[PDB]
């Protein structure tokens, strides 16, 4: 009866998505053409969360992919596993946005809002018991959420009734090269909070962290940064998919990390990740996973946790295996370093052991966590609107749009208010008066 | 002498380091206004008129026909300031136009929101007063105020959530300090019931969704 | 409590040292059974 | 103790107009706060008691938990302002077959039970300041088939105001009370 | 004739009765298909698979057991497992959505699209039921349908059956090793009705077991399935003496009457001493002096809190296999010589005395060893309380930040609850309290 | 002093079965004496 | 349980752990790729303590290897045994040392230190029991005896309670192999009187005439003379992994070695070494095997013990023999020369023995030994440094990389004083 419908929004849901599906057909044994070869039952025992029957052993996948440009999933329809995704479900529009935010908002307001409407709709209903939603977007392009808050704002209205996901790559603290860039960062807040809550943060220069310094792949592509990603959106939802000692499902996972209603952050992480040559000379026991998915290095967002408190720490493990190992990073780490692990909350971790393993490794796990570190992802974001927002000399190619600005600089008060109730439950301690 | 999650630090003796800090709190450094330079521009009416009964402010102009558009997002603004010569004006000036006129507090209160939320974002103990008590006199001194502030709760209530219990444990020795409120506690809770009890129904809602501690009242 | 004043003086005792360390009527022997089957250079 | 005291139609065990008020009492303060100043209605100082958790900070009158004052007056009576919040409090008594036996009032709570060791009811406050007669001769009768002996303790929990706990030998009108224990 | 149903709420639940019916099976000659094998025979009949088997026409076992859970893919490995044929396909009944840890969600928003239908099932069980002794529930304090599902349980099971003997077996949050930060949440709030709906609630924890194994049965990195088989082994021992014969046959009316003094205090604490492994088992003689002495020390509870911190009320010992009761009076005897075992001094008989002649079953796979003697103790100290102060302590750490509480009042609950639940926990302690200091 | 194993285990192993997590078989007992 | 962890810096150090790994390996069954095709049970009981165990029923070593530097052990990872490491515990840097103690520990030891630090606590966490380290370098070239002593120090800061092994050659007397020898030699020399509580001296002078007056072989190269400094690693640790009559540790034979703190410089050897041809011509027995065990010739240190006087005498043995014979010919070589002992210690002689000789040999055994003559290296090292100190000759390629010259004062003070203090317990 659970289930989730996977909506992939611009190239980056959409080839990031593609990659999650044939990770995900691998895991459950769909070959590229759509049949079940797998070697096991429970690889299809719940197959109904992410594929629907169709006539002929045909499995196919309950994706629905939205972009604005045509050329981008075609690609992904032509992709290794690409044919599988049903037509219907390909979403096109005809122009997309580019260079001006002020265009993203003041372009196409409700054009293909309605036509995806009715494809997450149909796909939807024709079910059983909807587990929820999940969203793979990246904040960025020629539209931020110019095109999200216009077309989204359609779809928001009734959308957090259940369980929505996003696995949102957030923008990379680098250089700023995108000319005109820092008015797409300030105006993207708006609703960045109260409409998924749930959101998997993901830096791609993290991303090539771990792929430089813990895979030490020579040349990684965008491609293999998708490969790490799907580890840990199957990760999330292993314990739905196949059984386990100890289930936690979406919600599970949402109740016990979630203390207050505003906190869409959670850094991920995969545990067994070793190079080609190491992988030979590796013991994977339960604390060697333990040691690195706690690791400052294994965290696809570039925010060091040891800048902050783990507010509250989810270890959906996969395997036959311990938890109490977990135990110790608390006790050693928290007990010695308390603003390392909130004190106010007992206990930061949520453990959850998956039976069946991924493919080829014997043992693996699922970081997400909640810390109070993340004040500083906002904080680029927000010397990054602040630097170029009030010169407004470029913006001449905004102006020509330029909506209420009112909305430009409501979008940064939405998102250092965030910080500010971030860097609360940071410095909030038991005995509160202590901090005054 | 170690950093946190690494192969050291997980020894049976150790000792370690955390965080710089965090930036809650504590006073954030305060920026020029555009209360400092629109006074000495002379543009004000106003004037310090030293009464024996205390500073008062004399209006040259009448407050009734005043441009509450152009002066009370500028008075606002003047909140964030604390030296002597232009924090009575922003203090004294903000209740002075409160307490005269009406239907014209509704239509400034959009372009209320960032002066009032730039004073309290400095997180120093003075100006937090004084902001909480024009944030309980704006809901009381006009009509039909507290239904608009209810969708705009997202950016004035963060701020009190930090401070909302900062009280005094005295527990049986008395204090004198209640003339002149400084408890920020007492002050942001009598603001919430202020802002509870006017704006009708699903106001209570608006404020639980974001200082949890709170209890809605008005059964 | 009965006490008396004829205790605050110093108590000014000390303790007679031990006796003697006690050399062994046997030592002579084993000085020479240690000394024997002893020479020089013969290996190295 | 309170036992070589005559105890007659008036007691105090808490008044917040003197030096020390909780002198006897307890204090435990855990994620709140204790203060004796407010003149809202009633310009006189009233003990604040108040916190974001109810059952974790309160005051108790006998300091020494081995202690309990012993009370033969069977009427408590409390002067307590509402604050639209959680306030409970507790009170102890000893029983004619010696039995140690507690009583609460609370504000949370929709339906009362009773069962041997603690008789739970609810309780509806007015609209700012009230006081509130427990009669603990007759709870000890309607409770359970039991009279009255003395009372042991009195606590009292987060989220009120205080001035003038007392007990008193039976429920007194407004007019025949005394200066000093009116509510004005 | 004299039998008893047994019900599993949650993954916890419905784990624990996987290896406690694994056992009830091999315990008498039921295979997992249910029937009987013609060739071979486990022993004499007697008619004593009545108390939790239903005989049918056919010549087949049915076990008294609903196994109703919110979470479909625990249920499920029992629908595809070895013990396929054994439960009927309803007496399995599932849910749709979990209660996701979450009290309220169990108990209101799931919980009533469900309890219709399982006490149907609770009624057409027992209603070919003739001398029903009582119920069992399995389940733990932690989850969102072992408490909230639990709770509503027995809500409607007090008023549908009146006052009848129903036990309860339940898994506490431990002081350090707990897989939810909502743990002190769900356990604070099912004992608010666990105290006033449950006869006798039996008290495991997590810590204690995983102790044991790795220090009387020296396995290492002990899992689940292992927690399972030790419950199952003393769950057995309770409802020993309901279906084999014994020198003192107690019955569950006989430990209520005999264990809990007050009706607050049906927190007996657990204890199964002859647990050991199987290259260490038979190389000493197991007498059942040192295993009554070893239902006394400290680390052999399954709960981890020791006696010596309080004071013993009641102890109800059930020795099963080749004991004579002169012997366990010589072993209560030499109990009772020591200072350090404290006694209250209003129990002066103490102890209530059960022999079975059954000794226990071994199951295939199984760390235990066959013993020819066993002995389960169900002790009542006060020392029970410092367990529920730590969990005060966890969850007031917790509550005064409101943190997790509008994952449970959206979802069908006030917030008084809360405190409501903290009060008679609040309660708990002194009531545990004022049974303990010495009259003078 | 002690009569039986069953006291040793019982008397000051300074092994609080509520604070002591995860001990091992030889750390399960730790007796006054040893300590001083 | 007693689990060692092998360290190796500089290229000597990773040439001589080269042909360590060779012979454990060998001993202990591991094939080249980390497979166990042993022969009995006890050789996999106690084999934690050299090799870690990973996943696939892999054997890896639990040595790092520690250079500033990557183009060469070819040597190792091209030769027979250098599949079996695996590359994360490679550690380097950008540039070389090159024969300066300066570089190595000041400039280019500066940042391959907390790399290196990094993984030896990967390789100690790992561990129910770790009983100690120890280390093979040199002691006169630039990241053996630079680097190396840093490693020393930094684990000493981090463990002091374990146990560290040196395993240094010492600089050769007649012919050197570096023109700033005593440098790099007096600096390192002074780290290691404090830092090591059991250091081995070896001269490559000594190793060339156990190649030739007793092996016999007429080409010798790196590959046998290393097998030589190889095999005393093994041997000396075989107490650990493999059981006997009497056995010992490393804390036994450093406890039962070092009188006073700053006394741990010891001379090895081997008693049976014998070429093909005198196969025939001598017997294998205790009597003629500890004969050869005491002989000056036989030493792995080119200074006699007959110059001086034995402090401490240890030696482990193997087969299954006699306890009398080996007892009783230990005292008999002790007694019939009393000028080479000292008079106020009566037993100088440690006897340990082993169950399990090694592949090839019936019965072997290993000596170990501290005496005063070791002083006779310490002594000419000293006037090494002071030919060539006095004059400031090669002091600019030490004086520009940040140390002053009252380091170099401080070295000789220590070692000064070191043979002071040798020459004192010479005489009784
Ligand atoms: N002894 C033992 N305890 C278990 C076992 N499985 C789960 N538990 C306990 O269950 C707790 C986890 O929460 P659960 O009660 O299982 O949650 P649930 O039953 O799935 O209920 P929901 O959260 O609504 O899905 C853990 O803290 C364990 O103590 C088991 O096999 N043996
Ligand atoms: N991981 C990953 N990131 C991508 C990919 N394509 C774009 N991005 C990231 O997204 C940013 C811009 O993408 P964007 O313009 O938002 O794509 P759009 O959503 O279609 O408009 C770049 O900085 C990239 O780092 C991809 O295929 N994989
Ligand atoms: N016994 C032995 N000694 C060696 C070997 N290789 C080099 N050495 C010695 O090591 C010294 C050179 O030091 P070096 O390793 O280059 O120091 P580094 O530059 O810091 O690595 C020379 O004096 C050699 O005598 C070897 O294979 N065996
Ligand atoms: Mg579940």
């Amino acid at each position: 009866m659970r289930e989730i419908v996977h909506l992939q929004a611009g190239q980056c849901g959409n080839q990031i998505g593609a990659k999650f599906w044939e990770v995900i057909s691998d895991e459950h044994g769909i070959d590229p053409t759509g049949t079940y070869h797998g070697d096991s039952d429970l690889q299809l025992e719940r197959i109904n969360v992410y594929y629907n029957e169709a006539t002929g052993g045909k499995y196919v996948p309950r994706a629905v992919l939205v972009d604005l440009e045509p050329g981008t999933m075609d690609s992904v329809r032509s992709g290794p596993f690409g044919q599988i995704f049903r037509p219907d479900n390909f979403v096109f529009g005809q122009s997309g946005a580019g260079n001006n935010w002020a265009k993203g908002h003041y372009t196409e307001g409700a054009e293909l809002v309605d036509s995806v409407l009715d494809v997450v709709r149909k796909e939807a209903e024709s079910c059983d018991c909807l587990q929820g939603f999940q969203l793979t977007h990246s904040l960025g392009g020629g539209t931020g959420s110019g095109m999200g808050t216009l077309l989204i704002s359609k779809i928001r209205e009734e959308y957090p009734d259940r369980i929505m996901n996003t696995f949102s790559v957030v923008p990379s603290p680098k250089v700023s090269d995108t000319v005109v860039e820092p008015y797409n960062a300030t105006l993207s807040v708006h609703q960045l909070v109260e409409n998924t809550d749930e959101t998997y943060c993901i830096d791609n220069e993290a991303l090539y962290d771990i792929c430089f310094r813990t895979l030490k792949l020579t040349t990684p592509t965008y491609g293999d940064l998708n490969h790490l990603v799907s580890a840990t959106m199957s990760g999330v939802t292993t314990c739905l998919r196949f059984p386990g000692q100890l289930n936690a499902d979406l919600r599970k996972l949402a109740v016990n990390m979630v203390p207050f209603p505003r906190l869409h952050f959670f850094m991920p992480g995969f545990a067994p990740l070793t190079s080609r040559g190491s992988q030979q000379y590796r013991a994977l026991t339960v604390p060697e996973l333990t040691q690195q998915m706690f690791d400052a290095k294994n965290m696809m967002a570039a925010c060091d946790p040891r800048h902050g408190r783990y507010l509250t720490v989810a270890a959906v493990f996969r395997g036959r295996m311990s938890m109490k190992e977990v135990d110790e990073q608390m006790l050693n780490v928290q007990n010695k370093n308390s603003s390392y692990f909130v004190e106010w909350i007992p206990n930061n971790v949520k453990t959850a052991v998956c039976d069946i393993p991924p493919r080829g490794l014997k043992m693996s796990a699922t970081f997400i966590g909640n810390s109070t570190a993340i004040q500083e992802l906002f904080k680029r974001i927000s010397e990054q609107f602040t630097a170029m927002f009030r010169r407004k000399a470029f913006l001449h190619w905004y102006t020509g749009e330029g909506m209420d600005e009112m909305e430009f600089t409501e979008a940064e008060s939405n998102m250092n208010d965030l910080v500010s109730e971030y860097q609360q439950y940071q410095d909030a301690t038991a005995e509160e008066e202590g901090e005054f | 002498v170690s950093e946190g999650f690494t192969v050291k630090a997980m020894m049976k003796n150790s000792v370690v380091r955390g965080p710089p800090s965090a930036g809650a709190f504590k006073e954030r450094p305060t920026k020029p206004t555009a209360f400092r330079k629109f006074y000495e521009r002379g543009d004000f009416p106003i004037a310090l008129e030293h009464d024996s009964k205390g500073n008062k402010i004399a209006w040259k102009v009448e407050i009734e026909k005043l441009d509450y558009h152009h002066y009370l997002p500028l008075f606002f603004d003047g909140l964030c300031e604390m030296t002597f010569p232009y924090e009575f004006f922003a203090r004294q000036g903000i209740h002075d136009m409160l307490e005269h006129g009406g239907n014209k507090i509704l239509p400034v209160i959009p372009q209320l929101i960032i002066p009032i939320k730039n004073a309290l974002n400095l997180r120093n103990r003075q100006v937090i007063c004084v902001t909480l008590k024009v944030l309980q006199h704006l809901v009381v001194s006009a009509e039909m105020v507290g239904e608009a502030l209810v969708p705009y709760y997202r950016q004035i209530l963060p701020i009190l959530n930090i401070f909302k219990n900062k009280n005094v444990n005295s527990g049986d020795g008395i204090d004198y300090s209640q003339q002149k409120r400084e408890n920020i506690g007492d002050l942001i809770q009598e603001t919430l019931e202020a802002f509870e009890r006017y704006g009708g129904e699903d106001a209570f809602i608006n404020i639980k969704y974001m200082v949890p501690t709170y209890e809605s009242c008005l059964l | 409590p009965s006490e008396s004043i004829y205790n605050l003086i110093p108590s000014d005792w000390k303790e007679p040292p031990q006796p003697p360390r006690y050399v062994s009527i046997f030592k002579a022997t084993v000085k020479d059974d240690m000394q024997k089957f002893k020479t020089a250079m013969k290996t190295m | 103790m309170f036992k070589n005291t005559f105890q007659s139609g008036f007691l105090s065990i808490l008044y917040s107009i003197g030096s020390k008020p909780l002198q006897i009492w307890d204090k435990k303060v855990r994620n709140g706060h204790i203060k004796r100043i407010t003149d809202n209605d009633i310009q006189s100082l009233v003990l604040e008691i108040e916190g974001t958790n109810v059952s974790t900070t309160y005051i108790t009158c006998p300091a020494d938990p081995k202690k309990t004052l012993g009370i033969k007056l069977p009427f408590l009576v409390m002067i307590i302002k509402n604050l639209k919040k959680y306030f409970t409090f507790e009170v102890q008594v000893l029983d004619d077959k010696n039995v140690r036996r507690r009583f609460r009032a609370s504000n949370y709570q929709s339906t009362t039970r009773v069962k041997p060791f603690i008789c739970t009811m609810p309780m509806r406050l007015d609209d700012g300041w009230n006081q509130i007669q427990f009669n603990l001769s007759d709870f000890t009768r309607r409770a359970y088939g039991t009279n009255y002996i003395e009372t042991l303790r009195v606590q009292i929990h987060a989220n009120c105001r205080i001035r003038r706990v007392y007990f008193s030998d039976r429920l007194y009108s407004e007019d025949e009370l005394p200066a000093e224990f009116k509510l004005y | 004739m004299r039998e008893c149903i047994s019900v599993h709420v949650g993954q916890a639940g419905v784990q624990i009765g996987n290896a406690c019916w694994e056992l009830y099976c091999l315990e008498h000659g039921i295979q997992p298909d249910g029937q009987m094998p013609s060739d071979k025979t486990i022993g004499g009949g007697d008619d004593s698979f009545n108390t939790f088997f239903s005989e049918t026409g056919a010549g087949k076992h049915v076990p008294r057991a609903v196994f109703v859970d919110l979470e479909p893919t625990v249920i499920d490995e029992v629908r595809t497992g070895t013990y396929r044929q054994l439960f009927h396909p309803e007496q399995l009944i599932t849910g749709k959505e979990d209660a996701a840890n979450n009290y309220a969600r169990g108990h209101y928003t799931i919980g009533k699209e469900l309890i219709d239908l399982v006490l149907d099932r609770i009624r057409k069980l027992a209603d070919q039921c003739t001398g029903l002794q009582g119920f069992l529930i399995f389940h733990s304090f932690g989850g969102g349908t072992g408490s909230g599902f639990t709770s509503l349980l027995m809500e409607r099971l007090s008023v549908d059956y009146g006052k009848k003997s129903k036990l309860e077996f339940s898994i506490y949050p431990a002081p350090q090793v707990s897989t939810a930060v909502v743990e002190p949440y769900n356990s604070i709030l099912t004992t608010h009705t666990t105290l006033e709906h449950s006869d006798c609630a039996f008290m495991v924890d997590n810590e204690a077991i995983y102790d044991i194994c790795r220090r009387n049965l020296d396995i290492e990195r002990p899992t689940y399935t292992n927690l399972n088989r030790l419950i199952g082994q003393i769950v057995s021992s309770i409802t020993a003496s309901l279906r084999f014969d014994g020198a003192l046959n107690v019955d569950l009316t006989e430990f209520q009457t005999n264990l809990v003094p007050y009706p607050r205090i049906h927190f007996p604490l657990a204890t199964y001493a002859p647990v050991i492994s199987a290259e260490k088992a038979y190389h000493e003689q197991l007498s059942v002096a040192e295993i009554t002495n070893a239902c006394f020390e400290p680390a052999n509870q399954m709960v981890k809190c020791d006696p010596r911190h309080g004071k013993y009320m009641a102890c109800c010992l059930l020795y099963r296999g080749d004991v004579v009761p002169k012997d366990v009076n010589a072993a209560i005897a030499t109990i009772k010589t020591k200072r350090t075992i404290q006694f209250v001094d209003w129990c002066p008989t103490g102890f209530k005395v059960g022999i079975n002649y059954q000794p226990p079953t071994v199951v295939p796979g199984g760390d235990l060893a066959k013993v020819q003697r066993a002995v389960c103790m169900l002790s009542n100290t006060t020392a029970i309380a410092e367990a529920w102060a730590r969990l005060d302590h966890k969850f007031d750490l917790m509550y005064a930040k409101r943190a997790f509480v509008h994952w449970y009042v959206g979802e069908g609950m006030e917030e008084g609850e809360f405190s409501e639940a903290r009060e008679d926990m609040a309660a708990l302690e002194k009531d545990y309290e004022e049974v303990g200091m010495d009259s003078v | 002093e002690i009569p039986k194993d069953d006291l040793d285990f019982r008397l000051a192993a300074l092994y609080n079965h509520h604070t002591g997590t995860f001990k091992n078989k030889s750390e399960i007992l730790t007796h006054q004496e040893t300590i001083q």
